[PDB]
């Protein structure tokens, strides 16, 4: 339920091929940028960085949970269906 | 409008009447500790972890269930609130089993993280702990009820979101248990979601058991295609192999749940 | 201390959902009255009485009785299970036809309430939680029963016996064994918690109606 | 007068006296109010 | 004006059939002054009754001690289209308390008339009596009394010729001390487990079945009609200021004649023991401790109880509180640690367990006290226990957590040397 990891913007590269090592069965990657991740304060800064370095980018708007009205009184409702069967 | 002025740590903010203390704290930008409160579920008030101090009030109120009124100054980082949180975590961890190395919720446990941030660092519990027998609710949810903290979140989810009244609390006092009281399989199209809401490793994913750790995995945000709803998912992989699928929040399509 | 009773149910040939149980027509009339007591749309409020009525018909509550109550009241069986396992007066296992409950809370324990428990154990030859081999008596230890001022006391099937002594409890047990039902009430020639020789209150005859009505009424 | 005890009736109470009294009082009571639905699950 | 209290005249008591020496049916109640001029009281209005109760100075007899006039006043609002109900608290779960049983099985008509008067004052449509499940004979006695009232056209449609319809219902619990709590009782009546619900919403807004509700003790509603009939000033004459009225005292434990007696409020504890109960067994010098308000209130030693009064304010000053006025005495020949451990075990057995503080902490305190009885702990643990109690009190949902923390706090505060001595002995024998 923690929300402290959804505060900053992240820029990351697309996933490429990984294969099984013929000896010892490890995972091998042929691309250098796979583990790279960058942190930006705002969307504009990340977009500016991507344009400056000449990388094509896909940007997605931040999703924030909508305000929800919660009432303790609703559980013990006289006629509405929000009555709880048990607590 | 009808908005009322409330203070969080001396900072004013407008809140619609009927807003709880916890929601005002989120509006200011702070997350009150919680174990039983879920926004998509009815308010319970069991865990008492959200206890916060209102200025010039001798009693600590539960931020999740207490509506706020004009003029209140919520002292979230006050000494009284910190002591209340420490006491609540001490009581919660008094009977918790030492199962962290073998628990499937090792690096993603709300109990662990909230004990690290808001709890103490040692125990004065010198007695023996309790132990309850495991329940069997099907081949999807692995059940280990010794780790249950009795937050009654799965019960509320089953009763309201899933519309199935199979789960409930049997017993009284310390030995009150969460289960079905009979050998019954909790079967529904939304059965697996109780794994996510359960803050502890009491309910875990049976096919995913003993497979990976949360810090190892890489998260890829993608779209589910098994139905026409198009619910958003997070594919959790590890060394080029899909480990599991998790729901992703989208208030307009699937909220925060996915089908079995 | 420890409870000793399990709060989960495992199927038994004696206790299974196929165990026959149904209400007699008079019990159906009583259930109708009980349901009519509560406002319409809130029949679930009748879970507690009806369930207890089932016990009075059967002596204990099998899983079939719980399912029947849930079916009659149109509530999920899990809620009936919750109610049955929460409250202590609901017997989820068979008991003897006479259920002895001894109060051992501090007001009773102060007035030598252990001697009566030992006397019952010796007379019946059973421990504090077992039942007689012939299935007549069932001893159990319980909390305050609301008669602290008349301690020590014992409850046997909705009957209160107060100011008990080992001789008195053995006499009650053997009268129950004979068949005649002993009269409820305190022993040692006292009734309803008055001082034995004090009588410091309620001596003069009671005053009649309208003794001290204020003016204007 | 006050020497004797006058609460000896409860010595003759059976296991169905409460329910029988309820069922006979059932005809003396006003109709209950309604919530507008059969049950909260309806 | 008056300074000395503790001399209540026999004709001036409220419950004249307390010991059951007279007939408890309708004829006996009418002969003793019950159901007299009730129509005039009903026709006088709810405002007049509420004002009479407020000027009476009556306070809650269940243990909370809140004023009942102010509590009753909350329900006096215009109808919102939802029926209003009155709930009578007859659980009697508190150890040492027996008054409600004796006034429900020997004078039920006063209870019924008080239910009617309270319903009229608060505009309640009907009253629900929640009698304790173990109280079976007295529940049937109350039911028979209710039937008699219905026949005499005293309740029900057009009760007392005032054009007001009031219905009295009796429901039975099943062995739960937590069901005494008002919200837990409302939940139990609604058909769920007896788990207390949080506040707000208060029962005056969202109570039984979601309707406005007011929970009042048996003694409060029982004495309400007598206060209405004889005036509130007469009731306010007894006791001190903010402690007016007469009270039913149960005296039990190590006394020669444990008994229930009705007495003026601010009667000294020593006078109450020596006069009615016959004194402490083995003399007054044999007294060791006394719990004046049932298990919830902390105990006080002999020195504090030598010159202490029985009312809310004086007993709060003694760090105890009056509670339900259930005096339990213990002489010097008992293990007080064992008694307090038994009380903590009772609280452990009688907790609903929905909130973690009460559940876990009370089990923890039960284990610690069981270890203290043998002296198996170390002195540094004693303060630890104190802290545990402070981590329970004020953090729970209902007052059962506070009522389990207070006895431990009182025992520690007044008999720490006894605990230290016992553990020192255990260390000495066990080396
Ligand atoms: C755990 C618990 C148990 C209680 N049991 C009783 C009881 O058995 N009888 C009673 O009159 N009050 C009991 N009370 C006090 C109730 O709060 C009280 O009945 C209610 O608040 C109304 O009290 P009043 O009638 O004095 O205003 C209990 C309180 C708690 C916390
Ligand atoms: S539930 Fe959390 S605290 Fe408990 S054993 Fe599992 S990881 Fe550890
Ligand atoms: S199983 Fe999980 S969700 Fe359910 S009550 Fe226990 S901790 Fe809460
Ligand atoms: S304090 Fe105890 S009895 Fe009261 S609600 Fe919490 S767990 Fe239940
Ligand atoms: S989060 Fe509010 S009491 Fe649990
Ligand atoms: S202490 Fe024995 S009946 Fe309450
Ligand atoms: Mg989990």
């Amino acid at each position: 339920s923690g929300v402290n990891n959804t505060k900053k913007w992240k820029m990351e590269f697309d996933t490429r091929e990984r294969w099984e090592n013929p000896l010892m069965g490890w995972s091998s990657t042929a691309d250098p940028l796979s583990n790279l991740v960058l942190t930006f304060s705002t969307k504009e800064d990340a977009v500016a960085f991507a344009e400056k370095n000449g990388w094509s980018f896909d940007v997605e708007e931040r999703k924030v949970p909508k305000p929800k009205s919660k009432s303790y009184g609703a559980n013990f409702s006289w006629n509405k269906r929000t009555r709880v069967s048990t607590k | 409008s009808n908005l009322i002025e409330v203070f969080v740590d001396g900072q004013s903010v407008m809140v619609e009447p009927g807003t709880t203390v916890l929601q005002a704290c989120e509006k200011v930008g702070m997350q009150i500790p919680r174990f039983c409160y879920h926004e998509r579920l009815s308010v319970a008030g069991n865990c008492r972890m959200c206890l916060v101090e209102i200025e010039k009030a001798p009693k600590v109120v539960a931020a999740c269930a207490m509506p706020v009124m004009k003029g209140w100054n919520i002292l979230t980082n006050s000494e009284k609130s910190k002591k209340a949180r420490e006491g609540v975590m001490e009581f919660l961890l008094a009977n918790h089993p030492l199962d962290c190395p073998i628990c499937d919720q090792g690096g993603e446990c709300d109990l662990q993280d909230q004990s690290m941030m808001f709890g103490s660092d040692r125990s004065r519990f010198l007695e023996g702990k309790r132990a309850v027998e495991d329940k069997n609710i099907g081949p999807l949810v692995k059940t280990i009820m010794t780790r249950c903290i009795q937050c009654t979140r799965c019960i509320r989810f089953a009763s309201e979101i899933a519309g199935v009244d199979d789960l409930g609390t049997t017993g009284r006092g310390n030995d009150m248990q969460v289960g079905t009281y009979i050998e019954k399989m909790f079967m529904s199209e939304l059965s697996g979601n109780i794994i996510d809401i359960c803050p502890v490793g009491a309910l875990t994913s049976k096919p995913y058991a003993f497979t990976a750790r949360p810090w190892e995995t890489r998260k890829t945000e993608s779209i589910d295609v098994m139905d026409a709803v198009g619910s958003n998912i997070v594919v959790s992989t590890r060394t080029g192999e899909v480990m599991r699928i998790l729901p992703r929040m989208h208030e307009d399509i699937n909220e925060e749940w996915i089908s079995d | 201390g420890a409870g000793g009773a399990l709060f989960v149910h495992r199927d038994t040939p004696e206790n299974n959902p196929d165990t026959p149980f149904d209400f007699t027509p008079e019990n159906y009339k009583r259930i109708e009255a009980i349901v009519k007591n509560y406002p319409e749309g809130h029949k679930a409020a009748a879970v507690l009485p009806v369930l207890d009525l089932a016990q009075r018909q059967n002596g204990w509550l099998p899983i079939s009785a719980m399912n029947k109550v849930a079916e009659i009241l149109q509530v999920p069986p899990m809620r009936v299970y919750e109610v049955a396992t929460f409250y202590t007066m609901y017997n989820r296992k068979p008991v003897g036809k006479y259920h002895i409950q001894v109060c051992t809370t501090t007001p009773c324990m102060l007035r030598n309430s252990d001697s009566i428990l030992e006397a019952i154990q010796k007379k019946l030859g059973i421990k504090v939680g077992e039942t007689t081999p012939d299935k007549l008596f069932t001893l159990i230890e319980v909390e305050c029963l609301g008669a602290c001022v008349n301690a020590p006391m014992v409850q046997i099937n909705d009957n209160y016996y107060e100011d008990l002594t080992p001789k008195d409890i053995e006499e009650i047990i053997d009268e129950l064994k004979a068949g005649k039902i002993p009269k409820p009430g305190p022993r040692s020639g006292r009734f309803s918690c008055e001082p034995a020789g004090g009588l410091t209150s309620l001596t003069e005859p009671p005053k009649g109606p309208g003794f001290g009505v204020q003016a204007g009424l | 007068d006050n020497s004797t005890y006058r609460n000896l009736q409860h010595h003759e109470y059976s296991t169905y006296t409460f329910l029988d009294l309820n069922v006979e009082l059932s005809k003396f009571r006003m109709p209950q109010p309604s919530s507008g639905r059969q049950s909260p699950r309806h | 004006k008056k300074t000395s209290f503790g001399s209540l005249k026999d004709e001036d008591r409220i419950f004249t059939n307390l010991y059951g020496r007279h007939d408890w049916r309708l004829k006996g109640a009418q002969s003793r002054g019950d159901w007299y001029k009730t129509k005039e009281i009903l026709l006088k209005g709810p405002d007049w009754i509420l004002g009479e109760v407020k000027t009476s100075g009556l306070r809650g007899r269940g243990g909370a001690g809140f004023p009942t006039g102010l509590k009753w006043s909350f329900m006096n609002k215009p109808s919102d289209g939802r029926p209003k109900y009155l709930v009578v608290n007859a659980d009697e779960g508190e150890p040492g308390t027996c008054k409600d049983r004796e006034i429900i099985r020997h004078d039920p008509h006063k209870l019924v008339e008080g239910c009617l008067v309270g319903g009229r004052a608060m505009g309640a449509r009907a009253a629900y009596i929640y009698i304790r499940g173990e109280f079976y004979n007295e529940a049937s006695n109350l039911q028979v009394a209710i039937r008699e009232a219905y026949e005499a056209g005293l309740i029900g449609k057009n009760a007392c010729g005032s054009g007001y319809d009031f219905d009295v219902f009796v429901v039975r619990g099943a062995g739960a001390y937590i069901c005494g709590e008002e919200t837990a009782l409302i939940e139990s009546i609604e058909g769920k487990q007896g788990k207390p619900r949080l506040k707000p919403p208060f029962p005056a807004d969202v109570g039984v079945f979601g309707c406005p509700t007011t929970v009042a003790n048996v003694e409060t509603v029982a004495v309400s009609p007598t206060i209405c009939r004889r005036g509130g000033a007469w009731f306010a004459s007894f006791g001190r200021e903010r402690n007016s009225g007469t009270k039913l005292f149960n005296i039990s434990g190590h006394v020669n004649h444990p008994c229930t007696v009705e007495e003026e409020m601010s009667v000294p504890l020593k006078e109450l023991i020596e006069k009615h109960a016959g004194g402490v067994i083995g003399g007054w010098d044999n007294l060791l401790a006394v719990i004046p308000g049932g298990s919830s209130t902390p105990l006080i030693p002999k020195s504090v109880c030598e010159t202490v009064l029985m009312d809310f304010d004086a007993l709060v000053q003694a760090q105890t509180g009056l509670g339900t006025a259930a005096v339990i005495v213990m002489d010097r020949s008992t293990d007080i640690v064992k008694a307090i451990a038994r009380l903590i075990e009772f609280y452990k057995h009688e907790s609903c367990g929905q909130c973690t503080p009460c559940r876990e902490g009370v089990d923890w305190m039960n284990k610690v006290m069981a270890r203290f009885v043998k002296g198996d702990a170390r002195p540094a643990e004693i303060d630890s226990l104190w802290e545990i109690s402070k981590q329970i009190e004020g953090h729970t949902i209902c007052a059962l957590g506070d009522g389990a923390a207070w006895p431990v706090q009182g025992l520690i505060r007044h008999f720490r040397p006894e605990l230290e001595e016992r553990m020192q002995q255990f260390a000495l024998q066990h080396q």
